C-alpha cells in the first residue's frame, strides 16, 4: 500500500537519472570547448570575438591636395 | 631596403627660362592663354604619377 500510493517504480528514477546525467555531460563538455574557442579567438583574432577598431578608411579624402605628390 | 633610382645629371638638362619674376608676372595672362596645352599635359601626368622622375619629358 505505502509503495502504491506514496511512490513510483525504478524505471521512472533509473530515466530521469540518464536523461540528467545526459544534460551534465553535454555542458561539460561545452564549457570546455567554450574555453578553448575563447583561447583561439583571443590569441589569432580571425573570429568575431576580440575584435579591437581600427581606423575608418572612409575617413580618407581622395583629391588632388595642391601638391602633385599627395 | 632597395636602391633609390635618380636620372644623370644629363636628364635634367634644358634651356632654362632666365627671365626674372617681374617680366614673368607682365606676360602671365597671354602665356597661359597659349601655351596651355603642353602645361595641362605635364600637370595631368605630375598629379597622376606622383613621381618627378616620370614626368621629366
Ligand atoms: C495500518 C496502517 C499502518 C501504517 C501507517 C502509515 C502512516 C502514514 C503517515 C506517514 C506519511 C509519510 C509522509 C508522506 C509525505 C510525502 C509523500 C508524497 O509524495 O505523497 C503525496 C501524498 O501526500 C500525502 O497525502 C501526505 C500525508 C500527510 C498527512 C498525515 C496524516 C495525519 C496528519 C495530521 C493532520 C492534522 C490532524 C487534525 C488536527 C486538528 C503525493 O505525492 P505524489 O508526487 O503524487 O506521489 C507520486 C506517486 N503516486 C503516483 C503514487 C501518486
Amino acid at each position: 500500500w505505502i509503495a502504491r500510493t506514496f511512490y513510483d517504480g525504478p524505471e521512472k528514477n533509473y530515466e530521469k537519472t540518464m536523461a540528467i546525467l545526459q544534460i551534465e555531460a553535454e555542458k561539460a563538455e561545452l564549457r570546455l570547448k567554450e574555453l578553448e574557442v575563447r583561447r583561439l579567438m583571443r590569441a589569432r583574432g580571425d573570429g568575431p570575438w576580440y575584435q579591437y577598431p581600427t581606423i575608418d578608411k572612409a575617413l580618407i579624402d581622395h583629391s588632388p591636395k595642391t601638391t602633385p605628390d599627395n | 631596403p632597395g636602391i633609390v633610382e635618380l636620372p644623370t645629371l644629363e636628364d635634367l638638362k634644358v634651356q632654362e627660362v632666365k627671365v626674372s619674376s617681374s617680366v614673368l608676372k607682365a606676360a602671365a595672362h597671354h602665356y597661359g592663354a597659349q601655351c596651355d596645352k603642353p602645361n595641362k599635359e605635364f600637370m595631368l601626368c605630375r598629379w597622376e604619377e606622383k613621381d618627378p622622375r616620370r614626368c621629366l619629358e
